[PDB]
């Protein structure tokens, strides 16, 4: 759980900046 | 440092220019501007060189987490190159022991 849950949050990183990028586009 | 405003990104221009130089040991996570010189040394080719997409997303953090206009923003993007500049002082304290 610990690696797993490691890849989870430092993906949701790229969509957390995703989703604030398409805000700027929007 | 911790999170602080742009008031605190000019004092971290201050004491970086400071000499002696004193090492800015800037704490993560606590977020805003702590987290623009944060995604900044995240992010950082070589100085105060980064790149497109984080500095315009950087122009909407100081938009937001500063409410500073985009001018002003490029602004404090100025002042980001420059207080960049000596990534050997800045010290990301990422935790995440």
């Amino acid at each position: 759980m610990s690696m797993r849950l490691e890849e989870v949050n430092e993906r949701e990183h790229s969509m957390k900046a995703s989703l604030q990028t398409v805000d700027i586009r929007l | 440092i911790v999170e602080g405003g742009p008031n605190v990104i000019s004092i971290v221009l201050e004491y970086l220019r400071d000499t002696p130089p004193v090492p800015v040991v800037v704490c993560d996570g606590s977020g805003r501007a702590s987290d623009i010189l944060a995604f900044g040394h995240k992010y950082s080719e070589e100085g105060g060189l980064i790149n497109e997409s984080l500095r315009d997303q950087l122009l909407v953090t100081i938009q937001k987490t500063f409410t500073y206009t985009r001018t002003q923003a490029q602004h404090l993007f100025i002042i980001l190159m420059e207080c960049m500049k000596k990534k050997e002082l800045i010290t990301v304290f990422r935790m995440g022991h």
